[PDB]
């Protein structure tokens, strides 16, 4: 109603509805320490909120103020609760709660409070349907915020709702295939729908994947994907990916498939392959090209990674 | 350049002191800014600028205590502020029952952590309400939730719950099976530790992860050598120059601790590039009013202040004590907390 910077705006203890109220003020007792300074808006607000919770008045007034109280500060958890409280009690319309929520979250897109309380309500609902639009739109503001890819993958779970994530996820590699949300979101939809197992899929992926790499061959995400799918099976399972690998080393070469190599080398030696000696020597020469000129300031790790290939394997 | 350290030492006094209005959204995590502040002085070895009688009362005056007929016990621990507006009593009566008071868990962490860095020796904190505090706090899946009236959960609440149960040498408060089955569960495809399960991995909470599992003592009983190896490969290629908390993101200072202290953990940091790491975090310096930025040329906070420092403790900085990677606190505050522990066993 009575909006904070309104020219009309009343401090409460000047408003009549809370004439039989008594302010309950904050002590920091003698010695505060970091203690804010507030205004006597402020204060004021705070003033009456303390009194209205110290009685757990499930009133319409408090409910009221309560917005008065997240417009001062939204990350006050209390303010939140008491408000969920209220909006039970007075079985307010949560339609309306979800536009308040909403406007709420894209002015403070990282605030934990706002997205706990969004979450709360979709629960309460039991309704998605606004879910998926409203995050494609906070990730258009900044399409790494973690709380919203959270929040993204909380919905699309809970609901069942895979059916088109996997395309929205391409959309989105699109635009920047170095978006490391974006690469987790893929490996997310696809390990909780058909999965890696199925050898159609998987060729698919490392496909793709390949394909990315030689668009933008130096990307951290893309490698880290390729070799997420496959470590498990054993990268020395794939004989033509050892040989596709090299032949990118003339040209699309970066640090990520050096490291490739080192470990799928790594693989083979783990699991007793043919000329072990002659293997564990490709490996050592990589680690030292990675120490020497592609990989610099890891140097000391890439020569520590060397010196343990050989003691376990000689 | 070099390390301002006087001009941070006067910084961490003024957080301390009295804030501008403009610093309203603190409120609620005073007690966690404090600690920043205080463990930054005593990183800086400059506790004597404050007076620590004054300050433990203040943090006592915080905790939330038992009531009379003792029915509030899952709600115990410690608040962030005063903000309730609960009559000032620095745990000496018992508890004024309130309809929505209680702890937080990163307050019940920060508060516990302050009272030692100060020389308290623990002995007004009601440690078993703190730990029934905690129980309440652990869901299903393992992780750990902030307030008993609900909030989100994930890793950073596992870290605080490791670090309460440390500090009162009593694991009671939690159910470990359940807290080291959600830690692995976090482990990413790209071998890094997310927040949570089909999260992106983040230096934040792969730190949480491991110095969880290291205050537990079992590290090597939950991750495989092989295991160990892909962790410590997703953390050491964080480093750009200073760090960045995942895969195609910009630096932040505060990285410095939260995947160089990972990477300590893992006994793997001596291998970093030292050099280049300090540069940035000392481009993060704000020569004139003091503290770090997470950004050269950005304004700076407590936090990226007093992780900037710890950034630095790891390599070993002229003027700054070393840091206990795992409990985030100073290793002359571990000690003194080993002494505490000793003592009580008797
Ligand atoms: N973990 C983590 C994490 C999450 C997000 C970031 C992103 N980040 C970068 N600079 C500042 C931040 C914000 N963080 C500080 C750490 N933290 C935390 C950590 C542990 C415990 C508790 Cl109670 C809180 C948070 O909740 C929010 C960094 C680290
Ligand atoms: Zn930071």
């Amino acid at each position: 109603f009575l909006s904070l910077d309104s020219p009309t705006y009343v401090l409460y203890r000047d408003r009549a509805e809370w004439a039989d109220i008594d302010p309950v003020p904050q002590n920091d007792g003698p010695s505060p320490v970091v203690q804010i300074i507030y205004s006597e808006k402020f204060r004021d607000v705070y003033d009456y909120f303390r009194a209205v919770l110290q009685r757990d008045e499930r009133s319409e007034r408090a409910f009221k103020l309560t917005r008065d109280a997240i417009e001062l500060n939204a990350a006050n958890y209390t303010v939140w609760h008491f408000r969920r409280v209220l909006l039970r009690s007075l079985q307010k319309d949560l339609q309306e709660e979800m536009n308040y929520i909403i406007a709420i979250i894209e002015e403070q897109p990282k605030n934990y409070q706002v997205w706990h309380h969004r979450r709360v309500l979709v629960e309460w609902l039991k309704d998605p349907s606004q879910e998926l639009e409203f995050i494609a739109d906070i990730l258009n503001q900044d399409a790494k915020n973690y709380h919203a890819w959270q929040h993204r993958q909380w919905v699309i779970q809970e609901f069942r709702l895979w059916d088109n994530e996997l395309q929205y996820v391409d959309q989105l590699l699109k635009e920047d295939v170095r978006n490391n949300s974006v690469w987790n979101q893929r490996h997310f939809v696809i390990s909780n729908t058909t999965g890696y197992s199925d050898r159609a899929v998987l060729e698919r992926e490392v496909q793709y994947t390949l394909e990315m790499i030689k668009l933008v061959p130096h990307n951290e995400s893309a490698w880290n994907y390729l070799k997420g799918i496959l470590q498990d099976r054993g990268l020395s399972r794939y004989p033509n990916l050892l040989n596709q690998l090299l032949d990118l080393q003339p040209s699309h070469s970066s640090p990520y498939l050096i490291a490739f190599l080192v470990d799928i080398y790594e693989d083979m030696l783990e699991n007793q392959c043919d000329n072990k000696e002659d293997i564990l020597n490709k490996a050592l020469e990589l680690c030292e090209i990675l120490a020497k000129e592609k990989d610099t300031i890891r140097k000391e790790y890439w020569r520590y990674i060397g010196r343990s290939l050989q003691s376990k394997h000689s | 350049l070099d390390f301002l350290r006087d001009r941070h030492v006067r910084f961490f006094q003024r957080c301390l002191q009295v804030l501008p209005e403009r610093y309203s959204s603190l409120e609620t995590s005073r007690l966690t800014i404090a600690f920043f502040a205080l463990s930054g002085l005593d990183m800086l070895d400059s506790l004597d600028v404050v007076n620590k009688d004054d300050i433990i009362e203040w943090i006592y005056s915080l905790q939330v205590l038992p009531t009379e007929d003792r029915s509030n016990l899952d709600r115990c621990g410690f608040r962030g502020s005063s903000y309730l507006g609960i009559p000032f009593n620095p745990s000496k009566n018992p508890g004024t029952a309130h309809p929505y008071d209680s702890g937080h868990i990163a307050m019940t962490y920060t508060g516990l952590s302050c009272l030692i860095i100060l020389g308290d020796d623990l002995s007004r904190v009601d440690k078993e309400a703190c730990l029934a505090g905690l129980r309440a706090l652990q869901l299903e899946d393992g992780s750990f939730c902030a307030v008993p009236e609900g909030s989100e959960n994930d890793m950073r609440f596992v870290y605080c719950a490791s670090c309460i149960c440390y500090m009162l040498n009593n694991w009671s408060g939690m159910d470990m099976k359940k807290a080291i089955s959600y830690i692995r569960r976090s482990m990413s495809y790209d071998n890094g530790l997310a927040q949570g399960a089909g999260l992106e991995s983040h230096g934040g909470s792969t730190f949480c992860g491991i110095a969880s599992l290291c205050l537990m003592g079992k590290l090597e009983e939950v991750f495989s050598e092989k295991e160990l190896n892909r962790i410590k490969r997703w953390c050491i290629m964080r480093q750009q120059n200073g760090y960045h908390g995942r895969p195609n993101k910009p630096v932040d200072t505060c990285y410095s601790f939260w995947v160089g202290a990972t990477l300590k953990l893992l006994k793997i940091f001596q291998y970093t590039n030292f050099e280049k790491n300090r540069n940035y975090i000392l481009s993060t310096q704000d020569r004139l009013v003091g503290g770090f930025a997470k950004w050269p040329d950005s304004h700076p906070d407590a936090l990226h202040a007093y992780f900037g420092i710890c950034g630095l403790s790891l390599m070993e900085e002229s003027g700054i004590c070393k840091v206990h990677p795992a409990l985030n606190v100073s290793t002359r505050t571990s000690e003194r907390l080993r002494d505490l522990h000793q003592s009580w066993k008797t």
